[PDB]
């Protein structure tokens, strides 16, 4: 259900594979534009393994289709991101997400 | 333990009756207790004989009498002024504390609760007028307000009375949506919450949801926020259940409260060009100009750098076009008087729409865009890299 | 264990004397209200705030000892007697005379380290026949018709201390069974004997000289509505301590051996009884027929006949 | 725009109260809400708000408080709770501050130097909401501290430069809005363990040059300056204690070997006489406490100090160095100047300000009061056991933080976990004095009182939370001799609410009555010191239990016997522990117990005492019949017959152990004979012989919830102590009727041994 709209191309050569760790820089936001998260405020990139079930599916399945240095807008589905319960306190139930993700390094 | 007092001939030689006189404070408090309970029972009977069914109106409804009595009783519990001597203030505090204790130990808090119960069965002054008369109908609101003020004054400072009548919070939070006494009910609930931690033990999710719905229905009130603050901590100790309830039921949706964000300062640049088409003198209704970029940065500090280009209209035939008033985060396309393009979307009235283009990408360095403008039949157009 | 012994017997061995320089520089208005006056006012407001139990108030317990230790061949005995009056006037004109009364009244008869620290301040402020401070206290008590001071004094006197024989013999049996460390508060047989002596010395200094006004105000608090008799309470405590002395002596009958505990716990009660007797002597010293008749129609005769009975055999 | 709120008073007040609510929902150590609140506002919007100059003031203070609350508050409180407990290891780096520079005309700087003291570590988790299933988010959201401290220093310099000239436009409106939140943030940053030596030097030069204390500051500003100076004194006290420990290391190193050397010398050169035993009793007798007390005393001209006279002079030098390091004849100077200067300048409202000022002045003037208060709370362990004690301190801090929060399900679970961890930690046993110095027993007790409150006889909710504390206190009192004395102080309180947890065989261990018994168990000193303000209370509880059965039991469905045999048995067990100690009955406790029991005859069972039932024979037979007949029980249930049998056996065992003695004092005493006569008149001998002679079966196993063989042991002890065996025909008849059948039943074993 996660869809990708590229913003800046990343030469489409190196793609994330199973058994690797990816370094991203993302500024998430709700559907109405209300920003609920960002990785540039804390000035530390987000490092996460691919296929270890540590991030949400709407993020991992979308990042597995990007390239190094490629900026993208990942639009997710409530069922693939948080479901009918959302995140208690932040994400309301049945909410879609938008992630402005840039790939800094692919290890 | 009670030993009944029987009058008899023999008796027991161990009685030893010792006299003990009470102070003027205690005597006056007892007498005003009797007076107010008599008047309040009279008012309760007069209201019940009218609210139970349609009966002949030969009832005693002391409207003005009970109004004056409430206005006197409210001032009877007036806290001492802060511009007072310390010893006199402490004396007045002790006096009002003893008064509150003597008034609570007679159970008239439940009496004023029954009074406001029997008075809440109506809906408005118009509803009460055609049933109890014009004077009673027009004074029902003031009587309710005075009763709620008296109820708040009876629990303003005592730690015993609040923990005693906390069991009635199920009714206060229910009537909180009366819309004609919400201020009084909110003040009473706040004063009972900031004093006894025992009252916080019975606050369930329904009450918190009702308070949040009140905040959503009656607008932005700064007292509901104080009530929610007092619900989180009472006396140096926190309640994680209520904290989690507040955080999960108040600000997931972001509709309330007032949100906030950190945006960038954007500006615009335009040459001394003006294009006005009408009947008569025209200017070929055809224009075109290019734009290139030398150096750019996607994220300079925290957000994507604003970079748009297009054509902006005016208001009438004068400068200062309408839009984001000034010095904001609104450039071209953020209003109905401008049309811009930024590489990915077409902006018109702060609403973006994505469009297809060969190798659609943001305006990186060394990018040449060309804006064309015909006025009459077609509209503005953009060509990226030709 | 080394640092424990060091902190136990090396640091707190009276290695400082600042209780006079501090209060001296605390009263200079270098430029209103003096700093010491502000402190006294703070303590008075804290003692006047209506509560249900006098709190610990470590600040008060720490400063009421410094203000107490601040106070104390013809010219050598007159210069010190005048400097004592000067040191007492250094703080009794700033509200301490009323602050002590309010602190005693705000305890409503609870023997604690707050009354035990304010009674020593009263002693230091009324050392000698300070008729001026006596009159200030009397005028304060008469202008603010409070009973919570006299009833607090009665409640304090009702629960001061009595030599109990059961706990003494129990501690003796414990010592015989094993070398148990000695209890600090008089082997846990006489509780706060110093507090009792200080309370009765305060009651004595309140009537020292021949202050007939206070001698009569201690018997009948004219102006109030629930007056309590302090002379009868003193007589009752004297009778209690007399019965205690008689029982403690009856324990030591037949055995012609008085051990160290049998000497110390006996001398403590001897001093307490001597202080109570001096207090009664000061109560009836001036020819006040009120206190004369009050002592006549009381239970003092039982106490004195018990004392005669114990003396005739102890001698 | 944010700054436009300056004119709009409604939105300004509403957003101020919104920030107050944001801080209140995450005020205490609650981090699930703080991780949400961080994104709810921002990461860098807080920095922008604290750095901006044109703020409405209320919003500036609110943003400062929110920034303190979401990140800094938790670790600041965790580090401030352990501020009066000076635990210091014996590392070689610890043995380096023994100089504590005070001579050669210098005094050092506060907070400058080396700590080598155990302090809770800090760690913050990264706030990320795209990561599913966060591990625990246990501590705090991450926040860059270097940028924050640099900005704080810069803003403090700008603020003091602005205040020096006394303009008419302070940041945020008035001057308090400018100064109070900034100095508050600086204070919590200084608390939480930042501003290393070089930075602390500049922070000092901000105020010290002889500034900030010389300006005309308002009351809320000087109120925070007081806390700043209080921390500046606390760090100096900690440095003094660390230097004391560093010197004591070498002192003990030079003292212990010298003592052993003189012992070896005096043992080699024996010259056995009548005084050598008096000289050498100190080595075996006189435990190390009084040993060191008597070997460390030289303040007078001479005492019985041993031959190591060299170390006496070095201890005198160190003591004089400590005295000159304290105020006894430069921080105390200017603190004492400023404290009196403010009060002389103006009368001061807000009594908390004058209170803090005067406590600071008194601390500066006394000097050694902080030492005499803190040295009992100091401790040193080793250089090897560090991680274990650090984990113990972290668990104790979590215990205290949970104490500071109202009790709930998750709170109870975390407290149970922490209690388990501190029980399993090894330091709990190797250093029992450390727990007492840390006040673990008082913390656990003040946690337990919160649960035991609320009601008295209408709710005993959170029973596992009640129990875990009791079992921890039981273990704590068990492994020591002094911890029993410590818990004996609180024994008085828990006897008032000892009625909880009974009438249910789910906690045969953890119980307030059981912790009282454990505190008073096996110590003659405490057994004697157990006077009588509570024995009459226990006897009244026993009488009430013997008069009224449990409403919980009659609700469960028990046959509603006219009395309760469970809480009575528990009270009898506690009374047995109080009266009988180390095999010898405490005479005074036994006497007062008999007196109370005979004064309140309802404590005895109604079948034994009263104008109704006959005595123990019929009582025990009826109890056996009730145990056999399931129609008089709960249709693991409480066997009423077994409970009655256990109650009567416990009462008889109490009376037996309460008997005077084995006739050592009874031979020549009168009151002992009187107590024995009272016991004999209360319990007939033939009844005891009949109860002994029941000859229980010997059973494919069976259920032992009936006439247990231990019930006979109480009768045997009562017979031996109250009556004894001194008559030939009596001994023979007892052996015939009550011993031979049980002996045969015991001897008839081949393999089926279900009852040992």
């Amino acid at each position: 259900g996660v869809e990708i709209e590229t913003i800046s191309p990343g030469d489409g050569r190196t793609f994330p594979k199973k058994g690797q760790t990816c370094v991203v820089h993302y500024t998430g936001m709700l559907q109405n534009g209300k920003k609920f998260d960002s990785s540039r405020d804390r000035n530390k990139p987000f490092k996460f393994r691919i296929g270890k079930q540590e991030v949400i599916k709407g993020f991992e399945e979308g990042a597995a289709q990007m390239s190094l240095g490629q900026r993208a807008k990942l639009t997710c589905t409530p069922d693939v991101a948080y479901g009918a319960t959302g995140h208690p306190g932040v994400i309301p139930p049945n909410a879609t997400l938008i992630f402005d993700v840039e790939l800094l390094n692919l290890e | 333990i009670q030993r009944k007092a029987i009058m008899h001939h023999e008796g027991h030689m161990d009685d030893g009756l010792n006299l003990s006189r009470s102070q003027h404070e205690e005597s006056r408090t007892a007498r005003v207790i009797r007076s107010t309970v008599f008047l309040f029972n009279r008012f309760i009977r007069g209201l019940d004989a009218l609210s139970k069914k349609v009966k002949l109106p030969t009832i005693d409804l002391p409207i003005e009498s009970v109004s004056l009595s409430l206005q006197d009783l409210i001032g009877y519990f007036h806290p001492p002024d802060e511009h007072l001597e310390h010893e006199d203030k402490q004396n007045r505090l002790r006096a009002l504390k003893n008064r509150q204790n003597l008034f609570q130990e007679e159970g008239m808090i439940n009496l004023v609760l029954e009074c406001i119960d029997r008075l809440h069965v109506y809906s408005s002054a118009a509803h009460f007028a055609d049933v109890a008369g014009r004077e009673a109908g027009e004074s029902w609101k003031s009587i309710l307000n005075s009763l709620y003020e008296l109820l708040a004054a009876l629990i303003r400072g005592n730690r015993k009375n609040c923990a005693q009548f906390s069991g009635s919070l199920d009714w206060l939070i229910s009537r909180l949506e009366r819309l004609e006494a919400s201020s009084g009910i909110l003040e009473v609930l706040h004063c009972v919450l900031v004093e006894s931690p025992e009252a916080l033990n019975i606050i369930k999710e329904g009450h918190i949801k009702s308070i949040i719905s009140l905040l959503d229905k009656h607008g932005r009130n700064h007292k509901v926020l104080d009530v929610l603050c007092s619900l989180c901590v009472c006396h140096g100790v926190a309640v994680r259940s209520n904290q989690h309830l507040i955080c999960d039921n108040l600000l997931p949706g972001r509709d309330l409260l007032l949100q906030t964000r950190l945006v960038n300062h954007v500006s615009s640049m335009r040459p001394n060009i003006f294009l006005g088409v009408s009947e008569g003198s025209a200017q070929y209704k055809k224009w075109y100009y290019e734009l290139m970029v030398d150096h750019t940065e996607p994220f300079v500090t925290a957000e994507a750098t604003h970079l748009r280009v297009g054509w902006a209209s005016t208001e009438g035939y004068s400068p200062y076009p309408g839009g984001g008033e000034e010095w904001g985060g609104n450039g071209v396309g953020d209003d109905l008087f401008s049309y811009g393009f930024d590489g990915l979307h077409l902006w018109s009235g702060c609403i973006a729409r994505t469009v297809s283009s060969p190798n659609q990408h943001l305006l990186r360095t060394d990018d040449v865009i060309s804006c064309c403008l015909d006025l009459s039949a077609p509209s503005i157009s953009f060509r990226i890299n030709g | 264990l080394f640092l424990q012994g060091y902190e136990k017997s090396w640091i707190e061995t009276e290695e400082h004397y600042f209780e006079d320089k501090l209060i001296e520089d605390l009263a200079k208005p270098g430029a209103r209200v003096d700093p010491l006056h502000q402190l006294i006012l703070l303590f008075s407001r804290t003692a006047l705030t209506e509560k249900c139990k006098l709190e610990e108030d470590f600040l008060y317990m720490a400063y009421a000892d410094i203000m107490a230790k601040s106070c104390h061949s013809f010219e050598e005995k007159e210069m010190e007697k005048q400097k004592l009056l000067y040191q007492q006037a250094r703080l009794h004109d700033r509200g301490a005379a009323e602050m002590v009364l309010q602190t005693i009244s705000a305890s409503k008869g609870e023997t604690g380290p707050m009354v035990a620290a304010t009674l020593k301040l009263g002693i230091a402020i009324l050392n000698g026949g300070n008729s001026t401070v006596q009159q200030k206290m009397l005028d304060y008590l008469k202008e603010k018709k409070d009973v919570g001071f006299f009833q607090s004094l009665a409640g304090l006197m009702q629960s001061c201390s009595v030599l109990d024989l059961n706990a003494f013999e129990r501690q003796n049996k414990a010592e015989g069974l094993g070398m148990v460390t000695e209890e600090g508060s008089g082997e846990k047989v006489l509780q706060d004997d110093e507090f009792t002596c200080d309370l009765f010395r305060f009651l004595q200094l309140l009537c020292e000289g021949h202050n007939s006004d206070f001698q009569n105000y201690l018997r009948t608090q004219t102006g109030n509505n629930t007056t309590v008799n302090i002379i009868i309470s003193t007589v009752d405590y004297l009778l209690r301590v007399q019965e205690s002395i008689s029982d403690f002596y009856w324990y030591y009958s037949g055995k012609d051996i008085i051990d160290e505990q049998g000497q110390r716990n006996f001398s403590k009660a001897i001093q307490v009884a001597k202080q109570v007797f001096n207090t009664l002597t000061e109560y009836i010293q001036g020819p006040c027929t009120g206190n004369q008749q009050s002592l006549a129609h009381s239970r003092l005769w039982d106490a004195v006949v018990g004392f005669l009975h114990v003396f005739a055999h102890m001698q | 725009d944010i700054l436009e709120l300056t004119e709009q008073e409604e939105l300004l007040q509403f957003h101020y109260h919104t920030l107050r609510l944001y801080s209140a929902v995450c005020a205490l150590g609650n981090h699930r809400v703080a991780h949400a609140l961080c994104s709810h506002v921002d990461e860098p919007q807080l920095l922008y708000a604290i750095e901006n100059k044109y703020m409405p003031g209320l919003l500036r203070a609110g943003y400062y408080d929110l920034l303190i609350d979401i990140h800094l508050s938790s670790y600041a409180t965790a580090r401030l709770m352990m501020n009066n407990e000076f635990i210091v290891p014996m590392t070689e780096e610890t043995k380096s501050i023994t100089l504590f520079p005070d001579e050669n005309k210098k005094h050092g700087l506060p907070g400058i130097g080396l700590s080598t003291s155990l302090r809770p570590r800090m760690r913050f988790s990264s706030p990320s909401f795209v990561s599913i299933s966060n591990d625990c988010y246990q501590y705090s959201p991450e926040f860059p501290l270097d940028i924050l401290k640099a900005k704080t220093i810069q803003m403090l310099t700008e603020a003091v430069k602005e205040g020096s000239l006394h303009a008419r436009d302070p940041v945020g409106g008035t001057t308090e809005f400018l100064f109070v939140p900034l100095i508050k943030l600086f204070y919590t940053l200084l608390i939480m363990g930042i501003f290393h030596n070089e930075d602390l030097k500049h922070i000092l030069q901000l105020i010290e040059p002889s500034g900030l204390l010389q300006m005309k500051l308002p009351e809320p500003v000087k109120l925070q300056m007081c806390l700043l100076l209080q921390y500046l004194c606390d760090c100096q006290v900690r440095h003094r204690i660390e230097a004391i420990v560093a010197f004591s290391d070498d002192f003990v190193a030079k003292l212990q070997d010298n003592q052993r050397f003189r012992y070896n010398e005096v043992m080699q050169a024996l010259n056995m006489s009548a005084a050598l035993t008096a000289r050498k009793t100190r080595e075996f007798r006189s435990p190390p406490q009084e040993q060191i007390n008597m070997l460390l005393n030289f303040k007078d001209d001479k005492s019985e100090c041993p031959c190591p006279e060299e170390i006496r002079d070095q201890l005198l030098d160190f003591h004089e160095d400590l005295m000159t390091h304290c105020g006894i004849e430069s921080l105390q100077q200017l603190i004492s100047e400023t404290m009196v200067r403010w009060a002389q300048e103006s009368v001061i409202e807000d009594p908390e300000l004058v209170r803090a000022m005067f406590v600071l002045l008194h601390r500066q003037y006394d000097g050694i009061g902080g030492l005499v208060r803190a040295l009992p709370k100091t401790y040193t362990i080793n250089g090897v056991s560090v991680e274990d004690t650090i984990n113990l301190l972290a668990s104790l801090g979590q215990i205290r933080s949970l104490l500071s929060v109202r009790m709930g399900k998750e709170e109870e679970k975390l407290m149970i976990r922490g209690l388990g961890d501190i029980m399993n930690n090894k330091v709990f046993y190797q250093h029992p004095n450390l727990m007492r110095a840390l006040g673990m027993h008082e913390t656990v007790m003040e946690v337990m009182v919160n649960v035991l409150g609320g009601g008295e006889s209408k709710e005993i909710t959170f029973p596992k939370m009640v129990a875990n504390c009791c079992r921890f206190l039981c273990y704590f009192c068990r492994i020591s001799r002094q911890n029993q004395k410590a818990m004996f102080d609180h024994l008085s309180y828990l006897l008032e609410n000892s009625s909880v947890g009974l009438a249910s065989p789910a906690m045969r261990g953890s119980t307030p009555l059981d912790v009282a018994a454990a505190s008073v168990m096996d110590n003659n000193e405490l057994a004697l010191a157990l006077r009588e303000p509570d024995l009459e209370k226990v006897v009244r509880y026993l009488a009430g239990c013997g008069l009224q059965s449990c409403q919980m039991l009659v609700s469960k469905g028990y046959p509603d016997i006219g009395w309760n045999p469970v809480e009575g048995e528990r009270y009898l067990d506690f009374l047995r522990f109080a009266v009988f100690c180390n095999g010898e009955s405490v005479e005074e406790n036994a006497n007062v117990v008999v007196r109370l029991l005979i004064r309140r005859p309802e404590c005895f069972g109604p079948a034994l005492r009263g104008e109704g039932g006959n005595g123990l024979l019929a009582a025990m037979e009826e109890a056996i019949k009730i145990a056999e007949d399931p129609s008089r029980d709960g249709p693991d249930t409480i066997h009423m017959g077994n409970a009655i049998m256990t109650f009567y056996a416990a009462l008889i065992d109490l009376l037996g152990r309460c008997a005077p003695e084995m006739h050592l004092i009874h031979a020549g005493k009168g009151e002992a004979i009187r107590i024995r006569s009272i016991l004999r008149s209360l319990i007939p001998l033939g009844d005891l012989v009949g109860v002994i002679s029941i000859a229980f079966q010997m059973p494919e196993p069976d259920m032992s919830a009936g006439f247990c063989p231990d019930h006979k042991a109480a009768m045997v002890l009562f017979l031996d102590r109250v009556y004894g065996i001194e008559v030939q025909d009596f001994l023979l008849h007892l052996l015939e009727v009550g011993f031979l059948p049980d002996l045969r039943a015991a001897a008839s074993l081949d393999t089926a041994a279900l009852s040992x």
